[PDB]
């Protein structure tokens, strides 16, 4: 984003306040509305399509490939591409590397949901197509895997041989997905989901990640803009990272419906 | 236009408007009774006497020459008034700055011992062994280098 | 006997192609043009040096050729009466005529043959003139011997591609350009291939001079 | 650049806390540091130099902008991925520690070589707490002006960088490691971070 | 008025509110209790009292000038400043340069050729001190040429605002044929003179 | 709390005229704005409806941006900063062009220091004061009334959502007063004393206005009213929701959207999809089937 | 006849608004900007097999691919050449190979390799196939076979070089050699069978240790009488250095020597002052010397 320092000021100070009165005039718990589509590629096992309230959207297609996870080490990998920006790019290779963490094969999610033979097993490919993008979309993509799946099926197994699978049934991905939230700090107060102008004058942001109803290992605290960036004190971080705990299963009550 | 420093912009306001009464008093163009070229010449020279509009050295018009005495009055008038308006705890928050004052080797691991290694020059003898020079034969030399060039104050051919 | 033509591009300020035994090398000179922005130079002309091989793309073996013809080039050219200026030097091999893994001495012979040629025909200051010949040695009888043929360099124990200016009729050496050498040789054999190379190159710009002749002189006042 | 032939395939085999800190001995940069760290069965050797600050021809920008670069040394080559997210999350510690709005119209330009990173038995949480020494060191020998210096510590993939004194974390990070091991966590490296602060400070007063 | 240790390190308090400066800042410190505003040095050097400064560097390292790089890139060229320049491009109305020191005599090396150096444009109208509407700038100087200069108005869009309408101020250094002839020397104040060459060249001496 | 909506199966959920067909093969015509002339035919160039005013023969397309005419008032913020001239976004197909002596300088005659006091994304509004061959606007600050936008908050709307009325500007209550510009770009700021002071209530030959840096300032009024900071989070969501019901902007229906936002009493609640279509159906219905 | 008093500088800017003009003066007295005289060169320290496996001959390293390393440093520039391993299978200069070098000089860009970067690498490459130092017979591979016991009596080696020169203040491309061939006589080739390569057995490299060579930079300067007369005088200036020699000095010499009076490579440039033969016996006479005093240095 671009603003003026005029207004800029305007933001700092009606966000620092006891108040904390935000732009749009929302909690700071609460979010915006969110469409989210789902099973519409069907040369694909998953598919979800997101769209955000300011204008960014998100494309996840998922698909699927028989390797032996005895020589194989990470069985998902996440390709990250996002529209007008270069596939080397340094904001492109960030979230490839940070969302390989938040889905590691073992870590985020358990390699035994997606097991066939004791020698095979099935490695997931995320690919992620960002159309447009207007604040950091690492929350956004999150909850686009989530939809999308959860929303997977893979052939059905049939049973050391080659693996054979059956020609109509396809059983369903039972996989916990992680979430990733985003929250930005003003001087001495927590936003849950920023906006773009409220990203812009922040002080700091945190990325906090949620799976199996607690908060998992791959977090960050990452600036969300390089003019306004301040120290937080430690209160800070222990006072967003347990407000999350609160209102995050309100979150997948609403999201795995 | 014709560079007139703005201390003098009370007079050619008087002289633009009273060129602008006139014009339209007479039905003429305010450049047929006063050009430009005439209105920069009155406020540089200033004539406050009768003679100095009609003597003018660049020449004047019918305006100004039958309203002489007028616009020598009005700049005398104006002289008058660009003269007239230019002379018209501390230790309570000096010890909370000391109080929190009182809340404040290995030489190499790998490469420690190779890098921070400073200049070494070497030189060759008739035989063929290396001769380290010490840091004060090239300290003698920068010294000399220095001191000869600052001495270079006549060229002949 | 080394053949030579001259103006052969009609796309170019000046064109040449040089042929020694095998190797057949075309350049083209285009200058004084505008240069860009990271190429002018304030006082002085800028060279634009580029040679390609006859197969594959231009990977690093052609890049320190073209660091080795950009050092005999640059002294040979006034580039001080070209202020903020360019030219460009393209050296095209369309056959190597030796080795290319293993040799590549052969090519910046007949580059800098080529690129001279092409820097006469164009019409560009040059302060002398210049020759360029290859040099190896046979381990079997360990004498110097001038152009050795493809065979001759795989038996060679040192390569050696020497390049000189030549002044006042082709005759007088002002300089020696390059002398580069590659292999197993000694001070005695570095003189006794340098003398005998600077009377292999004499021979070589006043055959020069008489090619460049028969193609200029018909072109002006004839 | 020659690689070889692509015929050719790779071999294939079948408490206390040592620093070393020196600046200085680079003549291209302005202000450039080594930090060596030796413990159990893991050593760390990176050089951080800092090219800046560089006047940009045509940019009007009120404060400064840091480039940080994280480069492959010569072993335990990382992927390229993680280096420039380690980059990020660099560049958004020190854009509060350095002194932007006194440098405008101007960047800085960072380059650390993880040159030796060594096991001997995410293995990048051991490596971000000796960076962060590395990069101040060498930001303070090129005279730009840093506010407070930086220090991080580890503890089991946690990595925090505290500041004042450990008063204010200035970045957090953390991967693999364990759930609900926070504020043991912050205290190992908050006593880690006053370990490097002050050995700092002792490299960079020796004459 | 010092009170104070000689040396300064990058988060040292200094003293209370005295007044800020180069290699200070107004950072509000907590220690349960109100607010207190003290000046907090961002150097590596001595402090200097006269108005809170922090110089960078020892006294040794002043003198030595082992902060070459370091002293030019902190130092911008302001208002009045005289500079040493070289000409880089000649135009029919003004003339390019290329900012290469910088004075208070003593001076101070520009950065190591690329770009991103400062450089100035040299406007005809300030060239001499008489006649300052008809000009000719290719009598006056020649790329390559080191001019002495003093700066105008920081119009700093690009280039700066340089003028040579005095005695002192022109061609300092220079040599025949745009560095292809013999060294040349100022003799009049538009002549100049290589003595082993012989020949002459007009420019905008400076004696 | 989320409001999450989720489908599943699919991807998603007068004379009208298409580019390249005959609207009229009569050559007594003016040809318009879409619409191309050819071999004495007429054939339309864009999608959408026909339009016959007087002679001039033109398509309406459907999807069309902002067109800038002259004397319109708008607001933008700077792109860049040129030689002597500013490009100013207004959202048209290019940058608005803004000359240095379209705007008053504190200075006057007596310097190209002009990033000191208007440098590259300041926001401010102006007058197109004419048009060039392109169609780009140029516009001019020689009004009082014309200044640097501050001490509110930015916001957009579509620009074929913006009404023409006689006051471009609105004292609104709350002390807000809204800035509505045919571009799309509103400004929602506390009433200062120029709008406050003039939109609510022979030998003469002109002077001068003498105007300072006072309006150039980037320094925000110090005290604001935590009352009325939340009026403006409050406006600045009703506006989004007429325009998310596609319904034109008027000062009459930017207050009455007012009073409905006052039944949830929550600046937070206004967010949602499903209040905007209530509200923006309550005034549809609630004063055009009443008057 | 003329007689006007010259501009004074100081040293410090003196080298930046001319390196020509500060280059001239250093001469007059005998000295160089780099505060040395005429033949004298930089001190070398190395230090081989310092990161490789096979640094502790008793604890060779768990998890390391290093095969040899040498971290050279002559006055101020820093070079670290470490030798990675690989192998190809297999279905008078021919019967000799070399080495596959990457040099990356870092000064502070950004970018895919530099002309620099470039030309160092395939000169090394031209100069160890050319000099005979790795002859295609030690590249084979004695590849057994175990069953674990593993014994021994087509496989052949690859050998691999990553150079990185640090604060680089001039040509560092005959220190790049002389690291190399440092580094070469401390890599060992790890032990093969039936392919994957042996956790902790290995094997000295057969490197060809007659023909063993050393780099060494000359330059050949034309002074003038303007900075302190018919013709002039030319000195010869050893191991080029600084930014006010490299740009300034148009004629240089840089030469392969090796013991016994042997000779591997030669570049002789003349762009600037014209080489004489008497600067050519010389400058080859200095560099047996210097070939003798790096082979004979630390081992």
């Amino acid at each position: 984003m671009s603003l003026s320092v005029a207004e800029k000021s305007y933001l700092y100070d009606s966000l620092a306040s006891t108040p904390s009165i935000r732009p749009d005039g929302r909690l700071p718990h609460q979010f915006r509305p969110i469409e989210i589509f789902t099973d519409f590629l069907p040369s694909s096992n998953g598919s979800s399509r997101i769209i955000a309230s300011d204008g960014s959207e998100c494309i996840v297609s998922i698909k699927s490939k028989v390797v032996d996870h005895h020589v194989e080490n990470e069985l998902l990998q996440v390709d990250v591409d996002i529209a007008g920006q270069r596939d080397d790019a340094l904001v492109v290779e960030t979230i490839t590397s940070l969302l390989n963490k938040v889905l590691k094969s073992g870590s985020g999610v358990d390699s035994s949901k997606l097991q066939l033979t004791k020698k095979y097993s099935f490695k997931i490919f995320v690919d992620v197509l960002v159309i447009s993008s207007h604040s950091h979309p690492v929350s956004l993509i999150s909850f686009a895997i989530y939809s999308a799946l959860n929303s997977t099926y893979l052939p059905k197994l049939i049973s050391e041989e080659l693996p054979t699978f059956h020609d109509y049934d396809m059983v369903k991905l039972d996989i916990n997905p992680p979430l990733v939230f985003i929250l930005a700090v003003v001087g001495n107060n927590m936003l849950l989901d920023p906006a773009a102008n409220e990203s812009e004058v922040a002080n700091n942001g945190l990325i906090i990640s949620w799976s199996n109803g607690k908060i998992t290992s791959p977090i960050r605290s990452v600036a969300l803009n390089d003019s306004n960036v301040k120290s937080f004190k430690p209160h800070l971080l222990k006072q967003g990272l347990a407000m999350v705990e609160k209102y995050a299963p309100d979150v997948v009550r609403s999201l795995e419906n | 236009q014709y560079n007139i420093p703005p201390e003098r912009e009370v007079l050619v306001r008087e002289l633009y408007q009273w060129r602008d009464l006139i014009a339209r008093r007479d039905d003429e163009s305010p450049r047929f009774v006063m050009p430009n070229q005439l209105l920069a010449a009155l406020v540089a020279y200033t004539p406050t006497d009768v003679i100095g509009v009609v003597s003018l050295t660049n020449g004047v018009t019918e305006h100004v020459r039958q309203n002489a005495k007028l616009l020598a009055n009005l700049i005398r008038d104006a002289l008058r008034n660009i003269k007239n308006t230019n002379e018209e705890q501390i230790r309570d928050v000096m010890e909370r700055f000391s109080v929190l004052c009182n809340s404040n080797t290995n030489s190499s691991i790998l490469l420690g011992k190779i890098l921070p290694r400073e200049e070494h020059d070497i030189a060759y003898s008739k035989d063929g062994l290396p001769n380290k020079v010490k840091t004060e034969d090239i300290r003698i030399r920068a010294q000399n280098f220095k001191s000869a060039l600052a001495n270079l104050e006549d060229i002949i051919f | 006997s080394v053949q030579a033509e001259i103006g052969i591009l009609d796309h170019v300020d000046g064109s040449s192609e040089f042929v020694s035994q095998d190797t057949k090398v075309i350049c083209s000179v285009t200058g004084p043009i505008e240069p860009k922005a990271r190429q002018e130079l304030p006082t002085q002309l800028a060279l634009e040096i580029i040679v390609r091989p006859a197969k594959g793309v231009a990977t690093t073996r052609e890049k320190v050729l073209e660091d080795k013809l950009r050092a005999v080039l640059t002294p040979l050219i006034t580039r001080h009466c070209y202020p903020r200026q360019l030219c460009q030097i393209t050296c095209q091999i369309l056959e190597s005529g030796e080795d290319e893994a293993e040799f590549s001495l052969r090519e910046l012979s007949c580059c800098i043959n080529a690129a001279f040629l092409a820097l006469v025909d164009a019409g560009i200051a040059l302060n002398s003139m210049c020759a360029s010949i290859p040099i190896a040695i046979i381990k079997d009888t360990s004498d110097i011997i001038v152009d050795p043929t493809a065979e001759q360099l795989k038996i060679s124990l040192s390569v050696h591609t020497l390049a000189l200016e030549f002044v006042n009729g082709g005759k007088v050496v002002k300089n020696v350009l390059l002398l580069d050498s590659n292999g197993d040789f000694n001070e005695d054999q570095l003189f006794s291939l340098l003398e005998l190379g600077e009377q292999k190159c004499q021979e070589l710009v006043t055959n020069i001079r008489r090619i460049i002749q028969d193609n200029i002189s018909p072109r002006l006042v004839v | 650049r020659l690689l070889g032939p692509a015929a050719a395939k790779p071999m294939a085999f079948s408490s206390e806390q040592e620093l070393s800190l020196h600046t200085g001995f680079i003549e291209n940069c302005n202000g450039s540091a080594l930090v060596e760290a030796r413990s159990l069965g893991h050593q760390t050797s990176l050089i951080t130099a800092v090219y800046g600050p560089r006047s940009i021809r045509g940019s009007f920008t009120s404060q400064g902008t840091i480039s940080i670069q994280l480069k492959n040394g010569l072993l335990e080559k990382y992927n390229t991925n993680e280096l420039k997210e380690v980059s990020s999350f660099l560049m958004g510690i020190f854009n509060s520690v350095v002194n932007l709005s006194r440098y405008p119209k101007s960047g800085i330009d960072i380059f650390v070589y993880l040159t030796y990173d060594k096991d001997l038995t995410s293995q990048i949480s051991s490596l971000i707490p000796h960076c962060i020494t590395s990069i101040t060191l060498a930001l303070a020998d090129a005279g730009i002006e840093l506010v407070d210096m930086a220090g991080a510590g580890e503890a089991n993939g946690t990595v925090v960088s505290f500041i004042k004194n450990g008063e204010e974390i200035v970045g957090f990070w953390k991967d693999d490691g364990d759930d609900e091991d926070l504020l043991e966590c912050l205290d190992r490296c908050k006593e880690q971070y006053n370990r490097y602060r002050d050995l700092m400070i002792s490299c960079l007063m020796n004459q | 008025n010092f009170q104070f240790p000689e040396i300064a390190y990058p988060g040292k308090l200094i003293c209370p509110q005295y007044v800020p400066g180069p290699g200070t800042k107004l950072i509000q410190y907590e220690h349960n209790g109100r607010t207190l505003e003290a000046i907090t040095a961002t150097l590596v050097g001595t402090v200097r009292c006269e108005l809170v400064s922090v110089l960078p560097g020892t006294e040794k390292g002043r003198k030595t000038n082992k902060y070459a790089n370091n002293d030019f890139a902190n130092n911008l060229p302001k208002e009045g400043d005289i500079v040493l320049t070289r000409v880089t491009r000649l135009s029919l109305q003004r003339a390019n340069v290329e900012i290469l020191a910088v004075e208070d005599a003593t001076f101070s090396v520009s950065q190591a050729d690329l770009g991103e150096t400062f450089r100035g444009i040299i406007r005809s109208q300030d060239v001499r001190s008489t006649d300052r509407d008809r000009v000719k700038v290719i009598e006056c100087f020649k790329p390559g040429d080191i001019v002495r200069a003093q700066v105008l108005s920081l119009g700093d869009g690009t280039n700066y605002y340089l003028t040579t309408a005095r005695n002192d101020l022109g061609v300092v250094f220079a040599r025949a044929a745009n560095g292809a002839g013999g060294l040349m020397y100022a003799t009049d104040w538009q002549m100049m003179t290589s003595p082993v060459t012989g020949a002459t060249e007009k420019r905008k001496c400076a004696k | 709390v989320i409001t999450i909506t989720k489908r599943n199966g699919a991807f998603q959920n007068s004379q009208i005229v298409t580019p390249g067909e005959l609207v009229t093969d009569d050559p007594i015509w003016m040809r318009g704005h879409g619409t191309y002339f050819l071999d004495n035919m007429t054939y339309s160039s864009v999608a959408g409806t026909v339009s016959r005013v007087n002679r001039l023969l033109s398509v309406i397309p459907l999807k069309g941006r902002y067109a800038p005419e002259t004397g319109d008032h708008v607001v933008g913020r700077i792109a860049e900063v040129g030689n002597k001239r500013w490009k100013v976004d207004i959202g048209g197909k290019q940058h608005a062009v803004l000359m240095l002596g379209s705007v008053n300088l504190p200075g006057g005659i007596l310097e190209l220091q002009m990033r000191s006091f208007l440098k590259e994304g300041d926001l401010l509004n102006a007058e197109v004061q004419s048009l060039f061959q392109d169609g780009s606007a140029s516009l001019h600050t020689r009004s009082l009334k014309y200044g640097k936008l501050r001490n509110g908050m930015f916001c957009q709307v579509p620009s074929s959502l913006i009404v023409r009325a006689k006051n471009h500007t609105h004292n609104l209550p709350g002390n807000i007063t809204v800035v509505l510009g045919v571009n799309g770009y509103i400004w929602l700021r506390k009433t200062s004393q120029m709008d406050l002071a003039r939109d609510t209530p022979p030998s003469i030959t002109r002077l001068e206005e003498e105007s300072s840096w006072q309006i150039y300032s980037d320094e925000n009024d110090p005290s604001i009213s935590n009352n009325i900071r939340q009026a403006i989070c409050r406006y600045a969501n009703v506006i989004k929701a007429l325009a998310f019901c596609e319904i034109g902007i008027t000062q009459q229906r930017i207050v009455s959207a007012y009073e409905a936002s006052m039944v949830y009493s929550n600046v937070g609640e206004l967010i949602e999809k499903n209040v905007m279509e209530s509200i923006g159906s309550d005034i549809l219905t609630a004063e055009k089937m009443r008057g | 006849t003329i007689e006007i008093h010259p501009i004074t500088f100081p040293p410090e800017v003196l080298a930046r608004i001319s390196p020509e003009l500060s280059l001239q003066r250093h001469l007059s007295l005998g000295i160089r900007p780099c505060l040395r005289k005429y033949e004298e060169f930089r001190d070398v320290a190395i230090e081989n097999n310092t990161l490789s496996r096979y640094a502790d001959a008793g604890n060779i390293d768990t998890k390391n691919n290093i095969l040899g390393s040498n971290v050279l440093k002559s006055g101020k520039t820093i070079v670290i050449t470490s030798i990675t391993g690989g192998i190809i299978e297999e279905t008078i200069i021919a019967n000799y190979a070399s080495v596959y070098p990457v040099v990356e000089v870092e000064r502070g860009r950004v970018g895919a390799c530099t002309d620099e970067e470039m030309t160092i690498s395939q000169k090394l490459h031209d100069s160890i196939l050319h000099s005979r130092i790795l002859p295609k017979k030690a590249l084979k591979v004695k590849a057994g076979v175990r069953s674990f016991s593993v014994l021994y009596p087509k496989w052949s080696y690859v050998l691999y070089a990553k150079i990185v020169v640090l604060s680089r203040t001039g040509p560092v491309f005959d220190l790049c050699w002389n690291s190399l061939m440092y580094a070469l006589q401390s890599v060992k080739l790890p032990r093969a069978f039936i392919i994957i390569c042996d956790q902790t057995k290995s094997v000295p490299l057969m490197i060809n240790a007659k023909n063993i060579a050393f780099a060494s930079n000359y330059g050949i300067v034309e002074l003038d009488p303007e900075c302190q007369m018919d013709k002039l005088n030319t000195v010869l200036i050893a191991d080029l250095d600084t930014e006010a020699e490299e740009t300034s000095i148009h004629s240089t010499i840089s030469i392969l020597a090796a013991p016994s009076g042997n000779y591997k490579q030669l570049t002789l440039v003349g762009g600037g002052a014209k080489i004489t033969p008497e600067m050519i016996k010389r400058s080859l006479l200095l560099s047996r010397v210097r070939a003798d005093d790096l082979s004979t240095r630390f081992n």
